[PDB]
This record gives C-alpha cells, sequence and structure tokens, in this order.
RNA sequence: GUAGUCAUAUGCUUGUCUCAAAGAUUAAGCCAUGCAUGUCUAAGUAUAAGCAAUUUAUACAGUGAAACUGCGAAUGGCUCAUUAAAUCAGUUAUCGUUUAUUUGAUAGUUCCUUUACUACAUGGUAUAACUGUGGUAAUUCUAGAGCUAAUACAUGCUUAAAAUCUCGACCCUUUGGAAGAGAGUAUUUAUUAGAUGAUGAUUCAUAAUAACUUUUCGAAUCGCAUGGCCUUGUGCUGGCGAUGGUUCAUUCAAAUUUCUGCCCUAUCAACUUUCGAUGGUAGGAUAGUGGCCUACCAUGGUUUCAACGGGUAACGGGAAUAAGGGUUCGAUUCCGGAGAGGGAGCCUGAGAAACGGCUACCA
C-alpha cells in the first residue's frame, strides 16, 4: 500500500501532523516501472512487453516495461510513421536512466530515419543518401514529375543537422508519452530551438 | 541560449510551435503562448514579448483561474517565482464586545512577467494546487513603499 | 465514507414533502433519475400522502406493479416506488386520466397542478447547457435531462422551451432577459413569479435577478434559480394557489378571518 | 367485485374473515433450516426444501381462487 | 495402500486394498499422472497400465499436480486451483494440501486404466452405463445424427432424443429437453427488426 | 439562639392515567448461550414423462426441484482508542482528479482478401447442474466416472453486386431524378482545425489528419406481440418491450479546494532546507492534482497578528417564533475524522486503506 496522502509530511510550520485513518484504498500508489529498449536482445528475446493494470473507474491501463519500437513524428513536415528507436542518450531527469536506457516521458532518443527517408523520397526527390548522387527523378519532364520540382525548389533549407544525421542513418528525437501509463512510446523529431541545445549537452557531455 | 537552458534541461512552452516556424518563413513566426484570463484582468504587455518559459503562470500557461481572489502585502522575494504575501485582519471578541489583530500567510506564484519588490501589494487568484503551500497565483502587481519593517506594517487593505 | 450511501431517514427527508414527523424512521429515498434528490418527489409519496389513492406501502407495490400501468410521467409508464417527479413535469394517472403539473407551492411544498387534456399536451423546458457536438451537429439539453437534437438556433443557453409531448416538439421558446415572467425553481423565495426586472452579471462566479409582480413586491435570486414560465408578461402554464404570490402573514389572516 | 377485493386486500384481513385461514409460526424453524442448507450441497438440500412449514404463495393464490369460483351472488 | 481404479471408457468405479508392501513399492518417488504399470500385480492385473488420478492422505489431504513435493505445503489459493472453492472472489485461502510426489505417507491412490490386459476384472468390464444426457444444442444434435449444415430446424425438432420411465410412484411420463441454438423464425424475424 | 430544615440524608409504606426512561458513562473488559446478506422471471439457462410434480404444447405447458446464474453482501451497526489535527464548520471548482447509479441520447463507414463470404435453414466450444464411483477422525472436504446447458467461454461472412458511405451535373419535378462526384470508432503521437462552438478563460472541444496501436468497438439475445405487406411457399412483418453496447452529462459520487474558526503559552523568538524548508525543474509513480517521490538545483520562505513552538484525553460539535413578553425546537454530538489479536501482504470492485475478504506470519 504505497500511499501518496499528504498527511505524512510536515505542514508548512514542520510541525509533526496527526492521523486517525488508517491508509485509505484510493491513495493507491503503484510500483513504479523503470521502462528498458531491446535495440540489444543480447540476452532479451521478447522484443517488447507491456502489462495492462486494473485501473480506477475500471479501466485498463497499460503498462510499458520493455520496448524497441514507438511511433515518431517530424515536425516541419507534418509526417509521423512508426520506426525502430535506436540508443537513449541524456534523460536530464537522471543520467541514470539513460544508463539503463529506461523510457521516461521526456526522455531523448535515436530512430531509424528509413521511413522518413523513404518518405522525403517520394515526395521530394530527395533521397538524402550520402550528398553526391543527392537527386534521383524521372527521364521525362513534361507531366507530374514537374512538382517534385515544385516542391524541391520550396527552398528545403533543412538544417545542417537535419542533414547530417539523415546520412548518418540515426535521428534525433524527444519523447512524449507515459510508457508506465500508456504503454506506447512516442516521440518528435528533434531541430531548431532543442535540438542545437540538446546536441551541446552531447558535444560536452563527452568531450 | 540564456533563457532556454540556464540550468534546467529545456524551456519549451504549451504551444510547441518553434522549429516548424521555419516552415511559416515570410509572416511572424517567433509565436508564444497568449492568452487572456479576463475577470476583469489586464494581460501584461512584458508577458507576452518574454523569453521565459513559466508553466505556472496565468498567462503562458493552461492554469485557470477560479472563484477566490486575494489582495494582500508582500512579506519575501526569495523562493524561486513564490512570494509570501501577508493579510492582515481583525477579529471580534465576542465577550469583552473588541476586535485583536491576526495574520494570515499565503504562498503565492508569481510569473516573471510582473517585477517583484519586497513591501508591496499584491493581487493573487485562485489557481490550481501548484506545490504543497501554493495555490495562488499573482495577476496584478501594485508597487508600494514602507519605509523599514514590514512586519511592523499592518494595514486593513 | 464506506461507498455511497443508499438509504434516507423520516427525519432527513425534504420539507416540501410535508412529511409525516411522527411517521416511521425512514421515507423512500428518490431514484438516481431527471431531478435532483431534494428537488424532485418520489412517485410513492405522490400517490400515497400526496393523491391519496395509494396508503400503506404495499398499495403502492401494487399500483406500480400491476400488469394494467397506471402512472405515466411526460407521457411514459413508470413503475418506480421512486421516480423523482421533477417541477414541470405531467404525470397522468391512467385509470382516471388525470393529468397534474409538477409544481412548487408559494410556501414551497410540493403541489399537484390538475391540468386538461389540452395543457397535459405541453410541458415546460429550461435550458440548461447548448454546445456542438458529433459530426457538425447541435445540441441542446433540458433541466428535466432532455438532450435535444438540431434545436432551433435563436436559442441562448439560459432559455425556456414550450414542449409540444404529443410530437416531441418544440415551440415558442422565450430566454430570460429585462421583461419576462418567470418561476423560481428554488430559494428563500421559491413559489414566486413575477417580472424580471434585471440581470446583473458579476462573472466573479454568480449572478444574480431582480422581479417584480403582483402588489409590485421586489425579488432577488441568483438566475440558476429563474424559470421563464412566459414571454412578456403572459405566463404559460395555470398557476397553483392562485397566482405565483404569497403573502404576508400579516395579508393572510385579512384574506382569510379578515381581521 | 369481491374478485378485485380478494386480490387486494391483504393476507391478514381475509384470515379475518375466516377466508385465508392460519398464520403458523415461520421464523423459528425458517431460521433453522437456514442452518442446515447454508451447510449442504445441492443433493440434499432439495430433500430439506420438502420440509419446511407449508403456506407457499402458490398455495395462497390456489385458497384464493377457490373462494373465487365457489362464491357467487348479490 | 488403498486404490480407486477408475475405467474411463466404461466407466468402471472399482476399489482394491492393497496391504503387502511389496507391490505398491514402485509408486514410491513417482510424480502425479505417471504411466503406472501394473505388474507389480502378478494378480488380476497381468499387464495394465494405469495413469495416478489423484492423491488423498490418512488424513484426506488431497494431492496438486505441480507441487512437486513428497509431503504437504501450506499455500494460498486463488481461484482456478483444486481442493479450493469460491464465494466471493479473492477468497484467497491459506489451505494445506499433499504433494505432487507418491509417498508411503499416502492412504488412497487413484488410478486411471489406459490399457487393460488379458487378464480381467470384475467392477470394470462388467459395466456398460447409458450414459443419460443425449445433446442438446442444435450443433451436437446434428453431429450425432448426421444432417450437414444446410438442415432445416423442423428437422432437428422431430430428430431429437425423448426419455420415459417409471416413477417411484408408479407412473409413466415421456420427457424431452429444449435446443437453445435452434434456428427459429423468431430468431430471424428479430435480426431483421434489429436491422430496419 | 431559633427550628425548619421549602436540607436531606434514606431510613419506614398504600385507587384509577400515561406523553413513557433503564452496563455511552469502568476498559472503545468479547464473543457464553442465543444467534447470521443472499436472490427473480415477459427472464438466461431444466427431463420428449431417470429434478419431477402434475398434466395429453403438440418441437420445449406449466412446473418448480438445481444449478447456472446475475446481482448486493465496499451498505451499516456498534466502536475514540487515538486524535490540538482543518478534525470540523463555513469557505473552494476541480483547467487539475475520478465516476457504476440514473437516465437521457446513441452506433454506414469494420469486407472491402483478387464477395467456395460456404453458407448465418444466427458457430464453436466448452460445463455444470446433473447420473453416478468414492474416499477419509473427520471438512464450505473431496477423489476419480459420466453426463448435459448457457444471457458463460470462444467465436463468428454481415449478400444477392460490383458494399455501403460521402458531389452532383442534370432534369423533374417528384418518387426527387439525381449523372457520375467523390469514401466507422476505444489506443496511441504528430501536425492542422479551432477561422470557423465555448470560456476570462484553451494547445478547450470536436474537430480532423495521417499514421499505429497484440486495442477496442460493434446484441450467434430472449419476450410476447405475427397479422399486415406480396408471394403463392416468399420477402418480410417486426411490433413492442427483455437482453445488451456506445460515448457524453445524468444526477452517483467522491475527491480534492480556496476563502472564517481548538484551550492556554513569549517563561513559545525564532522556525523550517540533505533531497524538501522553499522555488523550480526531469521523470516516475500515481486512475488521475500535488516534494508525493526520481532526480535536479533554486535557497526558500514561516514567524511578537508570538510564528518554531509549547501546554487544554481533544475524538471531536442543526429550528423557529419572536411590540415586550409567549416560547421552543431538531430529539444522549444534525455535524464530523480514527478499531475491529499483533503484524504483513494482499481481496471486491463503478466502487473498500475492505474490519467484519483473504492469506500468511505471529500470537
Amino acid at each position: 500500500g504505497i500511499s501518496r496522502d499528504s498527511k505524512h509530511k510536515r505542514r508548512a510550520t514542520g510541525g509533526r501532523m496527526p492521523v486517525h485513518r488508517k491508509k485509505r484504498a484510493f491513495e493507491k500508489g503503484r510500483p513504479i516501472s523503470m521502462t528498458k529498449l531491446t535495440t540489444q536482445s543480447t540476452t532479451i528475446t521478447e522484443k517488447r512487453r507491456i502489462r495492462p493494470v486494473r485501473v480506477r473507474g475500471g479501466h485498463l491501463k497499460f503498462r510499458a516495461l520493455r520496448l524497441c519500437e514507438g511511433n515518431f513524428s517530424w515536425g516541419s513536415e507534418n509526417i509521423t510513421r512508426k520506426t525502430k528507436i535506436l540508443d537513449v542518450k541524456y534523460n536530464a531527469t537522471n543520467n541514470e536512466l539513460v544508463r539503463t536506457k529506461t523510457l521516461v516521458k521526456n526522455s531523448i532518443v535515436e530512430i531509424d530515419s528509413t521511413p522518413f527517408r523513404e518518405w522525403y523520397k517520394l515526395h521530394y526527390g530527395i533521397d538524402l543518401g550520402l550528398k553526391k548522387d543527392r537527386t534521383v527523378l524521372g527521364n521525362k519532364e513534361k507531366s507530374r514529375h514537374v512538382q517534385k520540382r515544385v516542391k524541391r525548389t520550396k527552398a528545403q533549407a533543412l538544417e545542417k543537422n537535419i542533414e547530417e544525421q539523415f546520412v548518418s542513418q540515426r535521428i534525433l528525437a524527444c519523447i512524449t508519452s507515459r510508457p508506465g501509463q500508456s504503454g506506447r512510446a512516442d516521440g518528435y523529431i528533434l531541430e531548431g530551438k532543442e535540438l542545437e541545445f540538446y546536441i551541446r549537452k552531447l558535444q560536452s557531455k563527452k568531450k | 541560449m540564456d533563457t532556454q537552458i540556464q540550468r534546467a534541461y529545456q524551456k519549451q512552452d504549451g504551444v510547441f510551435l518553434n522549429s516548424k516556424k521555419l516552415l511559416a518563413k515570410k509572416t511572424s513566426a517567433g509565436v508564444r503562448y497568449y492568452k487572456n484570463i479576463g475577470l476583469g484582468f489586464k494581460t501584461p504587455k512584458e508577458a507576452i514579448e518574454g523569453t521565459y518559459v513559466d508553466k505556472k503562470c496565468p498567462f503562458t500557461s493552461n492554469l485557470s483561474i477560479r472563484g477566490k481572489i486575494i489582495k494582500g502585502l508582500v512579506i519575501s522575494t526569495k523562493m524561486n517565482r513564490t512570494v509570501i504575501i501577508r493579510r492582515d485582519y481583525l477579529h471580534y471578541v465576542r465577550k469583552y464586545n473588541r476586535y485583536e489583530k491576526r495574520h494570515r500567510n499565503i504562498p503565492v506564484h508569481i510569473s516573471p512577467c510582473f517585477s517583484v519588490k519586497e513591501g508591496d501589494i499584491l493581487v493573487a487568484g485562485q489557481c490550481r494546487p501548484i506545490s504543497k503551500t501554493v495555490r495562488f497565483n499573482a495577476l496584478q502587481v501594485v508597487p508600494n513603499e514602507i519605509i523599514g519593517s514590514v512586519r511592523k506594517q499592518f494595514l486593513l487593505f | 465514507a464506506r461507498g455511497p450511501k443508499k438509504h434516507l431517514k423520516r427525519i432527513n427527508a425534504p420539507k416540501s414533502w410535508m412529511l409525516n414527523k411522527l411517521g416511521g424512521i425512514w421515507a423512500t429515498r428518490p431514484s438516481q433519475g431527471p431531478h435532483k434528490l431534494r428537488e424532485s418527489l418520489p412517485l410513492s409519496v405522490l400517490l400515497k400522502e400526496r393523491l391519496n389513492y395509494a396508503l400503506n406501502g404495499r398499495d403502492v407495490t401494487l399500483i406500480l406493479n400491476d400488469k394494467e400501468q397506471n402512472v405515466f410521467v411526460d407521457g411514459k409508464v413508470r413503475r418506480d416506488k421512486g421516480y423523482p417527479t421533477g417541477l414541470m413535469d405531467v404525470v397522468r394517472i391512467e385509470k382516471t386520466d388525470q393529468s397534474f403539473r409538477i409544481l412548487y407551492d408559494t410556501k414551497g411544498r410540493f403541489v399537484l397542478k390538475s391540468l386538461s387534456k389540452e395543457e397535459a399536451k405541453y410541458k415546460l423546458l429550461k435550458v440548461t447547457a447548448k454546445a456542438i457536438g458529433p459530426n457538425q451537429i447541435p445540441y441542446i439539453v433540458t433541466h428535466d435531462s432532455r438532450t435535444i437534437r438540431f434545436p432551433n438556433p435563436e436559442i441562448k443557453i439560459g432559455d425556456t422551451l414550450k414542449y409540444d409531448l404529443v410530437n416531441n416538439k418544440i415551440e415558442n421558446f422565450a430566454h430570460l432577459e429585462s421583461g419576462n415572467v418567470c418561476y423560481i425553481q428554488q430559494g428563500n423565495n421559491i413559489g414566486r413569479v413575477g417580472i424580471i426586472q434585471h440581470i446583473e452579471k458579476h462573472q466573479g462566479s454568480f449572478d444574480i435577478c431582480h422581479v417584480k409582480d403582483a402588489k409590485g413586491n421586489a425579488f432577488a435570486t441568483r438566475l440558476g434559480n429563474i424559470f421563464v414560465l412566459g414571454q412578456g408578461k403572459k405566463s404559460w402554464i395555470e398557476l397553483p394557489s392562485g397566482d405565483g404570490v404569497r403573502e404576508t402573514i400579516l395579508e393572510e389572516r385579512k384574506r382569510k378571518f379578515s381581521y | 367485485n369481491q374478485q378485485y377485493l380478494l386480490k387486494y386486500e391483504p393476507n391478514y384481513r381475509l384470515r379475518k374473515v375466516k377466508i385465508l385461514g392460519e398464520k403458523p409460526n415461520t421464523r423459528r424453524s425458517f431460521k433453522e433450516l437456514k442452518r442446515k442448507i447454508k451447510r449442504t450441497s445441492g443433493k440434499a438440500i432439495t430433500k430439506l426444501l420438502s420440509e419446511k412449514k407449508g403456506d407457499t404463495w402458490a398455495s395462497v393464490q390456489s385458497k384464493k381462487s377457490d373462494h373465487l369460483k365457489n362464491f357467487v351472488a348479490k | 495402500m488403498k486404490f480407486n481404479i477408475s475405467y474411463p471408457l466404461t466407466g468402471a468405479q472399482k476399489c482394491i486394498e492393497i496391504d503387502d508392501d511389496k507391490k505398491c513399492n514402485i509408486f514410491m518417488d513417482k510424480k502425479m499422472g505417471q504411466e503406472v504399470e501394473g505388474d507389480t500385480l502378478g494378480d488380476e492385473f497381468k499387464g495394465y497400465v494405469f495413469k495416478i488420478a489423484g492423491g488423498n492422505d490418512k488424513d484426506g489431504f488431497p494431492m496438486k499436480q505441480g507441487v512437486m513435493v513428497r509431503g504437504r505445503v501450506r499455500l494460498l489459493l486463488s481461484e482456478g486451483h483444486s481442493c479450493f472453492t469460491s464465494r466471493r472472489s479473492g477468497f484467497r485461502k491459506r489451505k494445506s494440501v499433499r504433494g505432487c510426489i507418491v509417498g508411503p505417507d499416502m492412504r488412497v491412490l487413484a488410478l486411471q486404466i489406459v490399457k487393460k490386459g488379458v487378464a480381467e476384472i470384475d467392477g470394470l468390464t462388467t459395466v456398460t452405463l447409458p450414459r443419460k444426457l443425449g445433446p442438446k444444442r442444435a450443433n451436437n444434435i446434428k453431429k450425432l445424427f448426421g444432417l450437414k449444415k444446410e438442415d432445416d430446424p423442423i428437422l432437428i425438432k422431430k430428430s431429437v432424443i425423448r426419455r420415459t420411465f417409471k416413477t417411484a410412484k408408479g407412473k409413466d411420463r415421456t420427457k424431452c429437453p429444449k435446443i437453445q441454438r435452434l434456428i427459429t423464425p423468431e430468431r430471424i424475424l428479430r435480426k431483421k427488426v434489429y436491422k430496419a
């Protein structure tokens, strides 16, 4: 009965505070649920594991214990595909969560560019594989291929950081979902303000 | 680089625009969360063109204000964006048919927008519990001068 | 507390039921329905102590359980010892084709008004909330916990509708604004009926309202307690105890024993 | 209709006109059968039940019914 | 060690008392439901194969497949367990039960006859039980009489079974069961009604 | 002084009439003896006379045995023992939280396999109950044999083609004809709505939106009402309810929650910070708010209006008349927290800090 009643505290004026009530059941406090990653099945066969907990109202709440694949969205483009997350880096909350590759709502991680690479290719005619072969278009320029241009000319100035990411195969993104609460793990792809920044934490972190 | 990192590990907004804004390369991109609690309250000029990321603000967040609204003098400036206001009222005494003085202390949250100072009258609103004590946010600040002891100062404001 | 209450005490059951103090110890507890606990009249009360058609407790048990169906509430059959018949309702006693209004006194006691097959058709509904829901559609809701689909758009949240039960059709509504007639569903002033004077909103969380009536008395109550009994002076239903207006203990005496 | 009167009036008002009859002491035994039954498996329970002081409602009816047919007049 | 030996196939319930020690010595240190070679009973059991059906201690304590321990252990039982009855979900109880491993402490061991041998036991082969309950679900009925799916109800109605008996009252009645699952017009009416 | 004591004091003991009080008061001394929350049909399960009691529905009458059910059995009721604590009072909506109960409402986009969709003349199971075979100092015991249900498991194409959604030309006037216009949700994020509901209020909705979710959704109901429709078997006709589901608010709630108020005490001065004393923050729990914690740091701030703090066994406190007066009430606490050997863990669930569910441990 790990409770959370604010009784076992000390009122403003730090004087101990009285109790007449045994711990009451609605102050429930469930066992924490650290969330790891299977981006290393060196031991861990069963890729992802999610256990459902019977919550109050009568509903179920799925709890993420072990995972390997989540869903992520590229802010800029409005694209979202399910991908395989790689390694967790910098958890902010604490560095131990990174050491155990645990999944916090706001844990910054890596993903496979594959789905985004695949897409950025189909909609712009730009693979993002090593720079030289850059574009891959059609043979004749009379029909609908005229659009991959129109979009491509949209000065798709995807930050020098977004570019490097793709080619390296790794992609930076933060999460936005309580695994211990919904069982999933969804995140947005890192960019501008935070990208530049979180990276800094990483550059200086190792150096 | 300052308002963003400054120790803490990140500071976005409720309306996650940012980096995506680079998509609307012509109009105004520098959006920040804008609001208006209303209830006959003006929204601070400073609140709008600020870089501050205070989730516990009543103009920069999905923090509501409901019912109880307060006016009280300020005691301390210490604490991170939190202040203690002291209210001074009289209590009646059934028997002797007279009053005595009394003071309740209140934990108030202060969005960066308005600038504090010790010993000034402040107006708090009733916002959801933000912490053990906090349950009030500042909405309107009036600067005032008290030459010395804030404790000595007792006004049926 | 253990869980959720489930009974009710003689002593604790509302003065609106004009109940028997010596009676027993309990009292039929209203069933979760269209009207709130305090603002309601469970059938058992309605027939036993009210109409007096029933009597002993088992008397009811027959009436509402008998395969004949003797009780109707707003054009529907009811067989629950304590269905909470609320304000502005229409109850029909099958076996006699009796039609009643569930309305409060002027002294705040639940009164049964006899209606003609005519009014028994229309029932007055007050508007709870108003917002648009699923697939671009407008919904209105009445105190009577009625949920309305595609309602006339000229209807503000604090409105009052006239309902044709027979066709489950609306007709002639009327919001609350300076210059209407109203009934107060609850308060130190319930059972009164007058002309709305003006509605001062204070937003801080509680708006108020004023009123006048027959002897031109000044009335004060919170909006939530105003029910628009009609638009511009003409009331829409026959009121109990003559007109919705109470007398000084002094006026009662002079009217009755003429002092 | 005495045929209505017979359906509505209380079982106690009927024994009073000497139409329904007796009111034997149920309490004690019923409380004692609860005793046994609460401690058995269906097998015997059924049997026991075939011994709980009479006066079924099904019984009350047949007796009510008999007053029905056998009576006519005024 | 007394034996409650049951024979599936026919429904033969027999009880054997085996006093001498030497015979039973084969059941020692064997698990629940193992394959018994009942030749350590040269008597009436010449070439037989049993399954150790269950256990009972000198104190009425049954066995619990799984709890592999030659002795009694005490556990908390939840629904879904044996030697445990319900009555209000979570009737969790500290009930004590006898292990899965067979021991000399065992008083009664039940057995299930898999393959009988040349030998012949009276209580077992002498039986011919007239199991009383014939199919009752529409589908189970036809499954016994043939009748492919397409087969109309009325067919199954008159294709059911009936039972006659004489009552302790010297009475002669005829009884028969309802067939929940029978596709009637009513069921059909309702479905159209619903989609209407 | 006085006697009386209208002092008792208890100390002596007698027709007809009743609004009618009596181990909380000691210890919050517990279970002698007596004792004990289960249950019903329009309604879900009963034998073609082995529940079977008739009696002759008759292919499933009642009729019930028993079971299955499915329900409540988190209700109280006694218990301050605590508790100087918001306990509690007001005094908070809860943009911060959960919600049976009750209604109201209510749900076309599930294929589209590249319709032997099989074909829904609505699936599969599984089981009891049940007959039996038993065991044992002996169980709410239980064994092994068989049974059968089913409103329970477990399902499950929704065709009859080109499903059904969603433009609409167009006339063709209505029957509209409409061409050919185009095509569901619990669970996720991620954007966009939202200019064109709402708030002071919104990143609000309820929108979408994709994705992508071991994830849903979705009446293999029963009940009478089967006589109208055409067909003539037909197709219906389902009527109407029972029996569901759906989400919303529908009371149900709680659950917070401001905003006034316990005894004294300054001979309380000071207090509170190792993780919380504060802020603020990352997460995580939490069902879901919260230092509640993980961190991570802010130093906080409380306070003579005595704060830290101390001391008051403290469980604890609604009606109305009323020139004046007359009077009186709710009824031995309206109110309202903490115990049901010790401890532990666990239990139900809409819904328990489950007393009177466990366990297991102790006793």
